[PDB]
RNA sequence: GGGCACCACC
RNA sequence: AGCGUGUGCCUACCCUACGCCGGCAGGCGCGGGUAACCCGUUGAACCCCAUUCGUGAUGGGGAUCGGGGAUUGCAAUUAUUCCCCAUGAACGAGGAAUUCCCAGUAAGUGCGGGUCAUAAGCUUGCGUUGAUUAAGUCCCUGCCC
């Protein structure tokens, strides 16, 4: 019995929510205690550049943006069941980190 | 000798210590988030990196 | 029917507390109070020669409202705008050696003590003194 | 032309202040300065003295503007 | 609030004329080499009320102010306040005043000119001295 | 009439060490000396000392040329002939006692003073 | 001869 | 208040709380943060309440210069930047001509990012205070049917 935290980081929300739902369903099918998923504030990286490769013309700017989303799940359980439920969780684009506090 | 003089000038800071990681150009460099690209190379590779234009 | 600090006007409270500190006579005053200005964005020295007591009263009131402030926090509290010639103005902080000496002088009166986390806070004696001053201010305001 | 205002009261100007100002129906440091050829600081000091003596009512006090009136 | 019987409308201090109608703190700033900070610290050191005009002062107060202004280092005025710290020729800290300042600046320029340093040459030619651009500004005063 | 640098004459200056001279100098020279001199400045000092030793008793020392325009003039250099590179030519400078604390580049100008001609067609 | 625009006007 | 940044393949260079020293720029210690966790409840500036000044190129304005001190760097002179005394120029609202703007807008006021060993009078964003005028036309300018 350990307090185990799962942190999920992703760039798109559909895959992230699908993975979170899968983990919650899998854990609750084993009659476990789950807290979350608690959603951290979204991070927005911005890069503003000039469009022209030279210095000629109207001053126009590109505004590129990247969004990072983060979820937390808490589980009171032994390590083996967590790895059992986590093995399926592998999804393209989602970074899953499991820690024992 | 030549071994001492060649490349002796320190290059631990300034424009001469930094260059683009794609074309080795020292002008218009982007250092935010550790990109280390010039603006043209970044505009060329932005979609591959993951920067999208939403506004 | 007990008056607390938040009930009364804050400016009159600061004036009364400064008068109380000056009349007490146990506050320690630096030697250079008459030759210094309070920040680098100020142009002149303070108009009031008994400015040290006023600053000590303000510091005590701030520690009452929000405890645990250090020298940097007090420096940020009393910072203001700096005009610099033909260039745009910018925010500028106060002098650290004044805030530090005000805090030390207040600790010499057994009104301010070191905080466990860091910084300084008020002792129960300092809180009692501030509440008594607030009661006096409220009574003076109501009677007149 | 240049404006040369007195910085310290004279006998005639002090008599003027004591006799005519308390009947102006609108007393203001700018008004007294313009009528008695006095600087603003001396006018403010004189008005504070008259208020202390009780010869003039005060209507409102502000850093920008102080307003006085004659007694009822 | 009435004017005192003995009132000095004009004072003569250090070959300078002082307006007796100005407040004492800003009246003595008419002396070359005395500014608001220095005048205020000198008057605070002389225990003279700052709420009175220059003409209301007695002769004792005026001579005390002059004495304190001439010799700051005796009266606990710090060295960093002075405008002629660490003289090149003799190494003495002091505050220089109306005519002394005028000839001290002249000697400072002459030293640079005689040694033929770049700053002295720029002073001699009449051009800017602290590295400013001269292409577009500073035209005033030139033909 | 006798030269003094901040109340100190030339002989005492020559006797003093670098730590004593740090307090006489200004903030920039003091910081430079506190950070220390490198090999090239020491080589220049050695060459100047060698040149001054070989001077005839009534003659001036041989001119020593250098590119070091950021060299600080020490009291030991007074009386030496230094050619300072300005980018194109070595200008000859005799070190006077009143140059103590300045740089060498302050005495070899790097540009020709402007004498203006008639403005061209492209000026309006 | 019509229509539009605070990179036009009122 | 709000938007954001923060210890980096090469690559050296991060954001800073608290205690002491200095009048200030700064210097010493000793901690947190790879971050809704620490700076940070981001005690911002205008604004508000009192004090002094009193139509005086004035305590408006802060250019140009003198002497000192400290930080970044291998190196500061042709002043990198910063701090302290001192000096105290034009300027009293701007000719012909001409720019931008219709609601949380114009303007005022600060704060982040880029550049950045040192670093904003520029740019790109963010808040805070907050309007006058107009709901029309083809007269000027220009573009289309
Ligand atoms: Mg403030
Ligand atoms: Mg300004
Ligand atoms: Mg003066
Ligand atoms: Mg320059
Ligand atoms: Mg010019
Ligand atoms: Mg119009
Ligand atoms: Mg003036
Ligand atoms: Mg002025
Ligand atoms: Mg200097
Ligand atoms: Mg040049
Ligand atoms: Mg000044
Ligand atoms: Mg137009
Ligand atoms: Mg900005
Ligand atoms: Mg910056
Ligand atoms: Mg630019
Ligand atoms: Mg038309
Ligand atoms: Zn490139």
């Amino acid at each position: 019995i350990h307090r185990i935290r799962i942190t999920l980081t992703s760039r798109n929300v559909k895959s992230l929510e699908k993975v979170c739902a899968d983990l919650i369903r899998g854990a609750k099918e084993k009659n476990l205690k789950v807290k979350g998923p608690v959603r951290m504030p979204t991070k927005t990286l911005r890069i503003t550049t000039r469009k022209t490769p030279c210095g000629e013309g109207s001053k126009t700017w590109d505004r590129f943006q990247m969004r990072i989303h983060k979820r937390l799940i808490d589980l009171h359980s032994p390590s083996e069941i967590v790895k059992q439920i986590t093995s399926i969780s592998i999804e393209p684009g989602v970074e899953v980190e499991v820690t024992i506090a | 000798g030549h071994q001492q003089l060649y490349w002796s000038h320190p290059r631990k800071f300034g424009q001469g210590s930094r260059s683009c990681r794609v074309c080795s150009n020292r002008h218009g460099l982007i250092r935010k988030y550790g990109l280390n690209m010039c603006r043209q190379c970044f505009r060329q590779y932005a979609k591959d990196i993951g920067f999208i234009k939403l506004d | 029917p007990g008056v607390t600090v938040k009930d009364v006007n804050q400016q009159e409270f600061v004036r009364a507390l400064a008068a109380f500190l000056k009349k007490s006579g146990k506050l320690k005053v630096p030697e250079w109070v008459d030759t210094v200005k309070l920040a680098k964005h100020k142009e002149l020295a303070p108009y009031d020669e008994n400015w040290f007591y006023t600053r000590a009263a303000s510091t005590a009131r701030h520690l009452y409202l929000r405890g645990g402030a250090g020298v940097g926090s007090m420096t940020k509290i009393y910072g203001g705008r700096q005009r610099n010639g033909v260039m745009p103005s910018h925010f500028s902080r106060g002098s650290k050696s004044v805030a530090r000496r005000v805090l030390q002088a207040l600790e010499g009166l057994k009104m301010v003590e070191k905080d466990q986390d860091g910084g300084r806070k008020l002792t129960p004696q300092g809180q009692r003194d501030l509440d008594r001053i607030a009661g006096q201010v409220a009574a003076a305001n109501k009677k007149h | 032309d240049k404006l040369n205002n007195l910085v310290l009261f004279d006998k005639a100007t002090y008599d003027k202040l004591c006799k005519e100002v308390p009947n102006y129906k609108l007393i203001t440091p700018a008004v007294v300065s313009e009528r008695l050829k006095i600087r603003g600081s001396l006018a403010r000091a004189a008005l504070q003295e008259l208020l202390s003596k009780g010869l003039i009512k005060l209507v409102s006090k502000h850093r920008a503007q102080v307003i006085y009136t004659r007694n009822t | 609030l009435v004017i005192p019987e003995k009132f000095q409308h004009i004072l003569r201090v250090l070959n300078t004329n002082i307006d007796g109608r100005r407040k004492i703190a800003f009246a003595i700033t008419a002396i070359k080499g005395v500014g608001r900070r220095y005048a205020h610290v000198v008057l605070r050191k002389a225990d003279i009320d700052l709420t009175k005009r220059a003409g209301e002062l007695t002769e004792d107060e005026v001579e005390r102010v002059i004495t304190i202004m001439q010799n700051p280092r005796q009266y606990k005025i710090p060295d960093w306040f002075l405008n002629r710290q660490k003289d090149v020729k003799d190494g003495k800290y002091s505050q220089v005043l109306a005519n002394g300042l005028d000839n001290k600046l002249r000697e400072d320029l002459e030293r640079l000119k005689k040694i033929r340093a770049h700053r002295g040459l720029r002073h001699f030619w009449g051009l800017r001295v602290r590295g400013q651009h001269t292409k577009t500004t500073g035209r005033r005063g030139r033909t | 009439r006798k030269f003094t640098y901040r109340g100190v004459d030339l002989d005492q200056l020559l006797d003093m060490s670098y730590e004593q001279l740090m307090q006489l100098y200004s903030a920039r020279q003091r910081r430079r000396l506190n950070r220390g001199l490198r090999r090239k400045q020491h080589s220049l000092l050695k060459r100047l000392r060698k040149a001054k030793k070989e001077a005839p008793p009534m003659e001036k020392p041989e001119v020593v040329k250098t590119h070091l325009r950021d060299m600080i003039i020490l009291p030991e250099m007074v009386g030496s002939m230094v050619g300072v590179y300005n980018g194109k030519t070595f200008n000859q400078v005799e070190i006077k006692p009143e140059m103590i604390g300045h740089y060498l580049g302050e005495f070899s100008i790097t540009y020709k003073p402007v004498k203006h001609g008639r403005p061209g067609i492209g000026a309006t």
